[PDB]
């Protein structure tokens, strides 16, 4: 009755110490088929509607450790492919459960690692499935890790010629346009699809995005004038990529006679504030010892936002 | 005709570069190096396809191999060439395809560090790798990668870290 998730913990435990102990990665396929029976195998019969070991317990959440075998042993495309035919059994059909938040995420993020990894295409079917099970109202995690779904596969989805990225040309921001985000991560959580919003060049941005949910990022940016504080370690950073956002509208609206902003001089009311805030990032007390990191942010960061301020005064002018 | 006006100074800045004697001629040397990049700022970049926008890149990673022949002995200034040469990618609106060039140019010292575990020598090598670690540190100025984070970054120079560990 008290050996619920230390015990549980052994596996991966057990996998990552012998990860860490000698030669090359073909055990990250070896011990894994071995061991892929247990869960999804395990859960093949689907007796409709419920999988064999996925709905009767919660403690099917070993794709988590298969993300973990996935995680253990990193060469070069060995585990992926070795669930390939098995995830388009299992993790293809047990996967639009249409609720399944017990490590929904996990079961997504047993694919992300599997598209972190290496490949290009099989999981390029499976993006396709994302594209199709989605939704708009998912949990805080299920949105959080949902930001990282298309983010691992955006590699290959802006591999040569993108391949997947014109498939979400709806489901774009628009999923990012499921607003109202919880605490500071879910807060990062649009930091990091900042930080997926970096490929994907701006022919359509105004059906697919139009600045919006960018302008309900900028919505999180106006607060962030005085949103956060030392989570600013992050949040500034994440305000110094909200920075590169205007660059990217520099790269966008001040590209061909766009301006991109209707309802949104408000919007950009105190990101001009954050403009003058931008420079002024770190400029507390500014003294010259510096031990690793501290006075970059706003100075070499700052060295392209400075431009990207005279960016934000590009499009429409200062 | 702007790399013929590219061409007209570059190769004067691998002119200076040649005799690293100084006494203050590598700084009269950066002075040409450092205001080039101030030279690349206002212009000579934001322009035709992929060829020409390779072909800007091209006599920059030309100077990018001769400020990686900039291994011995000044440092700091390569250092101040290492964010200039990141300026012009940071204001390149592009070159995330030179960026995965610049992640090649980790990934060329990468399996060079992991050459040089059964074997490191040649010490120009071993400060051209010095040469990268404050090209690593312009990765740590480029901030960029981050913006690949998505992609599974640069955890693989990390581990290349780890291999410089």
């Amino acid at each position: 009755s008290a050996p619920g998730s230390k015990r549980r913990s052994e596996p991966p435990a057990p996998r990552p110490g012998p990860p860490p102990g000698t030669g090359h990665p073909p055990s990250k396929r070896a011990r894994g088929f071995s061991a892929a029976a247990a869960p999804d195998p395990d859960d093949p019969f689907g007796a409709h509607g419920d999988f064999t070991a996925d709905d009767l317990e919660e403690l099917d959440t070993l794709a988590s450790q298969a993300l973990s075998q996935c995680p253990a042993a990193a060469r070069d495309v060995s585990s992926d492919h070795k669930v390939h035919r098995l995830l388009d059994g299992m993790s293809k059909n047990p996967s639009g459960k249409n609720r399944e938040t017990v490590p929904i995420k996990d079961n997504f993020e047993l694919e992300v690692l599997q598209a972190q990894y290496k490949e290009l295409k099989e999981k390029m079917k499976v993006m396709e499935e994302e594209v199709l099970i989605k939704n708009g109202e998912i949990k805080i995690l299920r949105d959080s890790l949902h930001q990282t779904e298309s983010v691992l596969e955006e590699q290959r989805r802006s591999h040569f010629l993108l391949e997947q990225e014109k498939t979400q040309a709806l489901s774009d921001k628009e999923k990012e346009f499921s607003k109202k985000l919880q605490s500071l991560q879910s807060e990062l959580q649009f930091k990091d699809a900042e930080m997926n919003e970096l490929r994907t060049k701006l022919q359509t941005s105004e059906r697919a995005n139009k600045l919006a949910a960018p302008s309900v990022s900028h919505v999180s940016p106006r607060k962030n004038p005085s949103v956060v504080i030392k989570p600013e370690a992050c949040s500034p950073q994440f305000g110094k990529t909200s920075f590169p956002t205007k660059e990217s509208f520099s790269a966008n609206m001040s590209l061909p006679h766009p301006c991109q902003t209707e309802s949104g001089y408000k919007p950009l009311v105190g990101r001009e504030d954050s403009k003058p805030h931008s420079l002024r990032g770190d400029s507390i007390k500014q003294e010259e010892a510096q031990k690793s990191f501290v006075d970059s942010w706003r100075q070499r960061s700052n060295t392209q936002g400075s431009i990207l301020i005279n960016l934000l005064l590009k499009q429409p002018l200062i | 005709g702007e790399h013929g006006l590219e061409l007209a100074s570059m190769i004067p800045a691998l002119r200076e570069l040649g005799s690293a004697t100084p006494e203050e001629y590598n700084t009269v040397v950066q002075k040409p190096r450092q205001i080039l990049c101030q030279f690349i700022d206002r212009i000579l970049t934001d322009v035709n396809v992929v060829a020409v926008e390779l072909v800007k890149k091209t006599d920059s990673q030309p100077t990018s191999v001769m400020l990686l022949d900039f291994i011995q002995h000044i440092m700091k200034s390569s250092p101040l060439m290492f964010v200039n040469v990141s300026g012009s990618h940071e204001a390149k609106g592009s070159c995330i395809e030179f960026s995965n060039w610049i992640i090649t140019r980790l990934l060329r010292i990468a399996a060079t560090p992991s050459c040089h575990l059964l074997h490191k020598k040649i010490c120009e090598v071993i400060c051209s790798l010095l040469f990268l670690f404050k090209s690593k540190s312009p990765a740590i100025f480029g901030v960029l990668t981050k913006e690949l984070l998505q992609l599974f970054e640069d955890l693989v120079y990390l581990h290349r870290r780890n291999v410089m560990g």
